[PDB]
């Protein structure tokens, strides 16, 4: 089978982000979740760099 | 060790080694099948893999067919590569490894698939039942392996010992120069094969009549009749089959197929009526049996049965050819019947 | 809310000529505003199926109705994703908007309720 | 080995072979299903069926003649086989049916009994012959609203609405002289046949030409005939191939031989020198597959067909197969090409030289109708052996690399991913 499916780490990525079967009709309201993950990343990255200069 | 041939200006040659080892001679049920499935496996000097890889680069393929009487090892290839395929075929007949793992991993699976394909076609289940009742143990032997009686690797080896001998096989190269062919055959390992005996019996098989078998089957229903023919009375049955399978006969659209299996010591005529529902199968065969009892022919299909029996350019060694231009009438004595399918709604040998 | 319960209340309203003439017209207007018929759906196609009653019911549905429900559902998703409605001549008509799955659902709820009753039957000597 | 062809009033084409026991004679018209309309689709198949009618067939059986017909896309053919001596009586039956009985075959009792037979015939096809059914739909979507899209057997709806007049209308527009070629194969000489033809005069609708149309075109698309009740998935996928009389006609056929055909149950098949087999046998991605390079007058299809019971891994089947095809543009090896040459010759030989003259007629007839002649088997081999790795790469980089595809399938194809996923695999990422 394809490597993205056989590898222990990549298969997680494949099942959640590549081959994950989505209902054909979801609308833009279903885009908020990815936006929340992105927000989480922005908060963490910017906070760590600021922590470097914070007392 | 008959070495036939027939050159030509064409680019594709076809070596072939007919061998009298079909189910007719099989010592144990399906052993001929297993052996046929074992050909082209590993030899003692060349693996099945290498044989294929080598022949592909040259430009030729192999194939091993099974008959009720034969086991043919054919090889199609480009003309000028003749020696290679002669030795390949020689190698198989003289020294195939017969490893226990080749049995379990390639032979048994391939044979199981063969039996599976055949177990799903009702006409073939019938055709098998026909042979088994007419010739109760000669040509009525099971064609394919099904495991009813044990068959070890040794049994397959023993059977190969009997059947693979110089006095029981015939080389036959189509589109090849007989000169070089005989030269290569004798120069190869064919001549080293321990020539045993020819199991080809001339005496007519002890056939039976008025026998019937009924097999319950899920799918299309099929009613069939089988008639044991004589060594000389087979030319009329040949025209009969081609008559029933032509626009001349009115009842040609009431049957699925009809043929004559020509052997070396006789033959067998078969008639197949196959359809979805039992009602149509009953009427169609009941009509045939009635119209054949009040037989007729007048030989109008004499030029047709002669033309259709000539389109077989691979069998330029057929029995009688001018025997057709003789008899012109046909009746219908005792025959054999087999009901397959919706049995409870199918005719018996009585009401026919 | 069980379909047995919706049927109880609904049938009571449908029988009484007082309520029947008052509610049905309201209900009819509610159904048209819902809009599912413009997507080619029948109300029964809209029932949430992720529960045992609905699975038992859908399992028992004859083939022809099953293939039909499948086509209607697929056609609805495709139309929804294109942000259009079907051409008016393709809409489901009121005569067609029949409760085809309802009898199978009611039957399964009754069977289920009886099992629940029998598994908990008390005995008096 | 000789391809003789001369024109006097009609174009006569023959190929003799003395070792042949029988001789086949027939007329091959330069028009097939590709000349029909969406509405009279199935008329050619219908013609073939009356030509083989119980009545017309019995007349030839008494005389000792056997009938055979074949409806294709670019052409159509009616053949009569006979013994080497009755080579004259075949022409009597040929003329008697295309001029004398061109009104006796079309009776309101024969036509109806025949129409009822092609209806049960075409219905049986659609209901059970899934691989050919899928291949037919592949042409249908690949060449939609174009001549090559029409199926050869015609459609049930256009068939049941067909009448005697439609047959006539077609016959009077395509069964013309300028759109015909008389072919003879078997053992008879060219001079032997042409004399019996140039003997009987009469032109019959001479100077008349068939109607024209619009050029065939490939459109990347798909048709999915999902059916979860079937026990397998049958799929066919292809790119725009090569038309006959194309410089890359042979490069294309060789390319298809590289991947060849396969059958998981045949021990020998599992051993072929095909790299794709290492990938597909591990989890048994399919029961069988076969590549092809279909060529027609205006276009062709290059791709493969496959059948499988591994319904949850169809995406791996498609993915590995397309990754292999990517190789043709960038890394096909000398030995793969050489293996293909040898196997292509072997198959091309087995076709052009079988023990059946009726096959020879169809091959000869079809070729002469398009290029006015037939390339000798020995001439082909010269072209085949001259192909280099550089040729295959230039071809693939034009026909396979990042090119649209056409897909068709039936059975349990829920696992066959969307178009774009398949289409994306027609190439690879690179720096
Ligand atoms: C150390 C890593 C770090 C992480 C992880 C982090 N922060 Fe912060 N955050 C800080 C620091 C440092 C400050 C003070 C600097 C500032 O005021 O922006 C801060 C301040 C804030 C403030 C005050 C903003 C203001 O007005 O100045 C908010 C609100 C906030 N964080 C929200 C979040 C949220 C929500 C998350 C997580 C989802 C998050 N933070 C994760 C370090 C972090
Ligand atoms: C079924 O439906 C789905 C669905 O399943 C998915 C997966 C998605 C896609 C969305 C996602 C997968 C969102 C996922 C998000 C997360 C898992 C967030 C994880 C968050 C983190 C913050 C990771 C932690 C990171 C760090 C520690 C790195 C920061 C530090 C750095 C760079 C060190 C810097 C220091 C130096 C010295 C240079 C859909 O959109 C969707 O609907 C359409």
């Amino acid at each position: 089978m394809a490597f993205r499916k056989s590898n222990v780490y990549l298969s997680l990525v494949n099942s959640y982000i590549i081959d994950s079967p989505q209902p054909s009709s979801i609308n833009y309201w279903w885009n908020m979740g990815s936006l929340l993950g992105l927000c989480l990343v922005i908060q963490i990255v910017t906070g760590i760099f600021m922590a470097m200069h914070y007392s | 060790l008959t070495v036939s041939a027939r050159d030509a200006p064409t680019k594709i040659s076809t070596l072939a080694v007919k061998v009298h080892g079909g189910s007719r001679y099989a010592t144990k049920d399906g052993v001929a099948h297993l052996l046929n499935r074992f050909n082209f496996q590993n030899t003692n000097t060349r693996s099945a893999l290498k044989l294929v890889r080598e022949s592909e680069l040259l430009g030729g393929t192999f194939k091993s067919t099974l008959d009720r009487e034969y086991i043919t090892l054919k090889a199609t290839f480009l003309k000028d590569d003749l020696p290679y395929y002669v030795n390949a075929l020689a190698d198989v007949l003289y020294k195939t490894a017969f490893k226990p793992h080749e049995l379990t991993e390639s032979v048994l699976p391939a044979a199981r698939y063969d039996y599976a394909v055949a177990e799903q076609c009702p006409v073939k289940s019938a055709e098998d039942q026909l042979y088994a009742i007419t010739f109760r143990k000669g040509l009525g032997n099971p064609l394919l392996y099904d495991g009813v009686e044990r068959v070890s690797l040794q049994d397959i080896k023993d059977f190969a010992d009997k059947v693979y001998t110089k006095e029981n096989l015939e080389v036959s190269g189509e589109n090849v120069v007989e000169a070089d062919l005989k030269r290569f055959v004798d120069e190869s390992l064919l001549s080293t094969l321990p020539a045993g005996k020819s199991l080809v019996s001339k005496s007519e098989p002890k056939f039976f009549l008025g026998e019937e078998n009924r097999v319950r089957f899920i799918g299309d229903s099929v009613a069939a009749i089988g008639i044991p023919v004589n060594k000389a009375s087979l030319a009329q049955y040949e025209v009969l089959a081609n008559y029933l399978t032509s626009a001349l006969s009115e009842l040609s659209g009431l049957i699925s197929s009809a043929k004559l299996d020509k052997f070396t010591d006789g033959g067998l005529f078969t008639l197949f009526v196959r359809d979805q529902d039992s009602a149509v199968v009953s009427s169609n065969i009941k009509k045939i049996v009635a119209d054949l009892k009040k037989g007729k022919d007048l030989s109008p299909a004499i030029n047709y049965t002669k033309l259709k029996n000539a389109v077989q350019n691979e069998s330029v060694s057929s029995p009688i050819e001018l025997n057709f231009d003789a008899v012109k009438d046909f009746k219908l004595g005792k025959f054999n019947y087999v009901a397959v399918g919706d049995v409870s709604n199918l005719p018996y040998l009585d009401e026919l | 809310q069980s379909f047995t319960s919706i049927a109880r209340i609904g049938d009571y309203i449908l029988k009484s000529p007082v309520l029947s003439k008052l509610c049905v017209p309201v209900a009819n207007q509610f159904i048209n505003l819902a809009g599912y018929k413009k997507l080619g759906l029948k109300f029964d196609d809209l029932i949430a199926e992720e529960n045992p009653i609905m699975q038992t019911a859908l399992r028992r549905l004859p083939e022809d109705e099953s293939y039909a429900r499948a086509y209607r559902i697929i056609r609805a998703h495709q139309t929804e994703l294109t942000h259009h409605l079907l051409p008016r001549n393709e809409w489901i008509k009121a005569q067609e908007d029949v409760p085809y799955l309802l009898p199978y659902i009611l039957e399964a709820e009754a069977a289920a309720k009886e099992k629940d009753e029998l598994d908990n039957i008390e005995v008096s000597k | 080995a000789e391809v003789t062809q001369l024109s006097n009033g009609i174009v006569v084409a023959t190929e003799h072979n003395p070792s042949a026991h029988t001789a086949s004679v027939g007329v091959v018209f330069g028009s097939g299903a590709a000349n029909e309309n969406p509405y009279n689709n199935g008329v050619s198949n219908l013609w073939k069926n009356i030509f083989l009618s119980k009545e017309n067939s019995a007349v030839a059986a008494k005389e000792g003649l056997a009938l055979s017909s074949n409806i294709s896309r670019d052409f159509q053919s009616y053949i009569v086989s006979s013994l080497p001596g009755s080579t004259d009586k075949s022409l009597d039956f040929l003329n008697q049916s295309f001029i004398q009985q061109k009104a006796n075959l079309l009776s309101s009792s024969n036509f109806e009994a025949t129409k009822k037979s092609v209806l049960k015939q075409v219905q049986d096809f659609e209901d059970n012959d899934h691989p050919n059914r899928v291949l037919e739909h592949l042409h249908s979507t690949a060449f939609q609203n174009t001549p090559l899209s029409l199926p050869t057997r015609g459609t049930l709806e256009s068939l049941e609405n067909l009448v005697v007049a439609d047959l006539e209308s077609f016959a009077n527009n395509h069964f013309l002289n300028s759109n015909a070629v008389v072919v003879g194969t078997g053992n008879i000489k060219h001079e032997d046949l042409v004399n019996s033809i140039e003997s009987k005069n009469l032109s019959l609708q001479t100077g008349t030409k068939p109607v024209l149309k619009k050029k065939a075109a490939f459109l990347g698309s798909e048709v999915r005939l999902r059916d979860d009740t079937l026990p397998k998935a049958w799929i066919s996928l292809a790119v725009e191939g090569e038309p006959v009389n194309s410089p890359n006609y042979f490069v294309a056929k060789l390319a298809a031989q590289i991947f060849g055909s396969y059958n998981a149950f045949e021990p020998a098949s599992r051993l072929q020198g095909i790299k794709l087999l290492d990938n597909i046998q591990e989890y048994q991605l399919c029961d069988n597959f076969n590549h092809f390079s279909l060529s027609y007058k205006d276009s062709g299809l290059w791709g493969f067909s496959t059948a499988t019971r591994n319904v949850t891994m169809i995406d791996d089947l498609i993915h590995f197969t397309l990754k292999q095809w990517n190789r043709l543009t960038i890394s096909v090896t000398d030995t793969e090409v050489e293996r293909a040459k040898s196997l292509l010759k072997l198959q091309l030989g087995q076709l052009y030289e079988s023990g059946n003259p009726v096959n020879d007629a169809n091959l000869l007839g079809a070729e002469v109708l398009i290029k006015g002649s037939k390339l000798s088997l020995g001439e082909a081999f010269k072209k085949i052996d001259a192909i280099t790795v550089k040729d295959v790469k230039a071809w693939a980089g034009k026909r396979l690399w990042d090119q649209d595809i056409a897909i068709a399938g039936t059975g349990q194809i829920e696992g066959l991913l969307d178009y774009m996923r398949i289409r994306s695999d027609m190439s690879m990422m690179r720096w």
